[PDB]
RNA sequence: UCCGGCUCUACCUGGCUGGAGGGCAGUGAGAAAAUGUUGUGGUUAGCGGAAAUGGCUUGGGAUGGCCUGCCGUAGACGGUGAGAGCCCGGUACGUGAAAACCCGACGUCUGUCUUGAUGGUGUUCCCGAGUAGCAGCGGGCCCGUGGAAUCUGCUGUGAAUCUGCCGGGACCACCCGGUAAGCCUGAAUACUUCCCAGUGACCGAUAGCGGAUUAGUACCGUGAGGGAAUGGUGAAAAGUACCCCGGGAGGGGAGUGAAAGAGUACCUGAAACCGUGCGCUUACAAUCCGUCAGAGCCCUCGACGUGUCGUGGGGUGAUGGCGUGCCU
RNA sequence: GGCGUCUGGGGGGAACGCGGGGAAGUGAAACAUCUCAGUACCCGUAGGAAGAGAAAACAAAAUGUGAUUCCGUGAGUAGUGG
């Protein structure tokens, strides 16, 4: 059971949540981390690659000379892959990467992963980032100073809160998300992460039941 | 183009950075304009050809249009809406170039 | 709902033919044309748009390094004399249409039910005809003629209307479901000649569309039809003014340029291949062309001493021994 | 049939559709039935989508379903087949 303190804009704290214990004392299996986010990427990567092959390309549907009487060797058709001009063989093609991988392992990864970052005291919360609906993104970098130092940042800010989004969206490292499109990927590749209470009561109240 | 012929201008980048000019010519389609007094050539004109020193074409984003205050500043666009014009405008005072 | 006249006819009723308030619906598949308002509704041009001539050094040029500031609903991208959030173009964002076009929105305009309906009750009449069905050849249905239904094509024959008819994998009786042979019907679905905006663990000039270069061109063929090759100066042409040799090409100086080991045959500029110099070696010798030993000469590093061996190293290499190319 | 007038149609298109026609090399270690494929190709007509479409249907005594089409499964199964 690991406890975070709210942390508000004007130099104050609120209240405390009481974060769960088997979301967040998971222990990881980095194999099972690694499976997933190769999937991940596998997914987001498209397969615009694909080649001619000798019977996409032009022409060559002509034996260009004889069998037999002239020297030189056999040929049957002007684009075959000996050529210059020829029909790639075994050819990049349109493809799908996408691989199934389950829902248990995907959500074992993600509590794991945030319970490799709660351990470490990387999981801070917060209200929210600005004063009233009047984005300004020297607010909330000023904040994430007060909040942290290291380089890179997530956020999870919920949909309706658009001025957090909007505001920190520009910064150089930070990768902004919403929680129902929570993953791995974003989760590793930060050193701390910033929800929202909203946030984190969505995610608990949506997962435990 | 934030830069017309009769304007004034001050050189950034080159060997003569930190030069005044008055703009000669401009080539709208390829973003480049003749200033007086920089970027000086020894074509060779055979005829009776001689070696004669004349001027080059800078581009346009190494030069900044000199303010009416006398120096180097931005410029942007006001509207006039009565009169419908579309006044070149300093981002130091707002005056009229 | 009121009446006008009509039920051949004046009179009581039943039933029509008109108009009227009304309602319903409308460019619907269910009838069809145009109308005028009409929405910051959309498309067809665009526009504004934050913040560093910042300092030292390098350099031809700073957009680099280091140190100082700033903007950010804008650190996407690209270009600018070398990696540019603060130079430029533009992005986030908000703006913008006289005219035409498309969406609905309306009011016109058009019909349309209104003269009406809910139920009762015992029997005649109708319920899509050369058709359904049966036989003969055939197609396709999981089904290749098999016991082979249903759906069907050509010929030949050819029925009834509700205790009627067709199906429930031959067929028959019972039960069940359904009511053919008249017709329309949106939405989900498939596709991209063209157009617009972007993405890429796709190519990057023998690749990628055949076509980055005049490309379906040149060239070939009588003809249908085949069907190629060639990208890069540099930051900007400042593209060598002038002189000398030469008929001219071409070159040497002088110059430009940061560099002409960038000269319009031009980024870099491999190998094959073609030659010029320097050292060794080779004209009494039988050589898969090398390898092991190695004389001699030439170069070099180092310890020393008037030149000299060495835990040396490298090029050639007289002469001796051994030795029958590579792949399938 | 002839004469006059009025309105239509006529051809092109990259794929996609519906109706009709309609092969062969291949596989079967030969081959004709079969398969390749009702594919390629050819024809006639379209549309922005088409065609089908309101039960002379399914089902099994369950008191069931309720136009059609396209997708997933049933299923490489029941079966068919020199």
């Amino acid at each position: 059971t690991l406890k975070v303190d709210v942390k508000t804009p004007a130099g104050k704290t609120d209240g405390s949540v009481e974060l769960p214990a088997e979301l967040f004392d998971v222990e990881p299996n980095i194999a099972l981390m690694h499976q997933v986010v190769t999937a991940q990427l596998a997914a987001k990567r498209q397969g615009t690659h694909s080649t001619k092959t000798r019977g996409e390309v032009s022409g060559g549907g002509k034996k260009p000379y004889r069998q037999k009487g002239t020297g030189r060797a056999r040929q049957g058709s002007t684009r075959a892959p000996q050529f210059t001009g020829g029909g790639t063989v075994h050819g990049p093609k349109p493809r799908d990467y996408s691989q199934r991988t389950p829902k248990k392992m995907i959500a074992a990864a993600l509590r794991g992963a945030l319970s490799d970052r709660a351990r470490n005291d990387r999981i801070h919360a917060v209200t929210e980032l600005v004063e009233g609906q009047t984005p300004s993104t020297k607010s909330a970098k000023t904040f994430l100073g007060t909040l942290t130092e290291n380089k890179k940042v997530l956020v999870v800010i919920g949909r309706t809160d658009e001025v957090g989004a909007k505001s920190v969206r520009n910064l150089p490292g930070v990768h902004v998300i919403s929680p129902d499109q929570l993953n791995t990927y974003d989760v590793l590749n930060a050193d701390d992460v910033v929800f929202s209470v909203e946030a984190l009561n969505a995610y608990i109240s949506a997962n435990s039941k | 183009m934030k830069v017309h012929k009769g304007d004034t201008v001050l050189v950034i980048s080159g060997k003569d950075k930190g030069a005044k000019g008055k703009v000669l010519v401009a080539y709208p389609d390829r973003n480049k304009v003749l200033v007086e007094g920089v970027n000086r050539i020894k074509k060779h004109t055979a005829v009776s050809g001689g070696i004669v020193t004349q001027e080059a074409p800078i581009h346009v984003s190494n030069v900044m249009v000199v303010d009416s205050d006398g120096k180097p500043t931005r410029v942007g666009y006001r509207i006039d809406d009565e009169t419908g014009k579309k006044v070149r405008i300093a981002k130091t005072n707002g005056k009229d170039i």
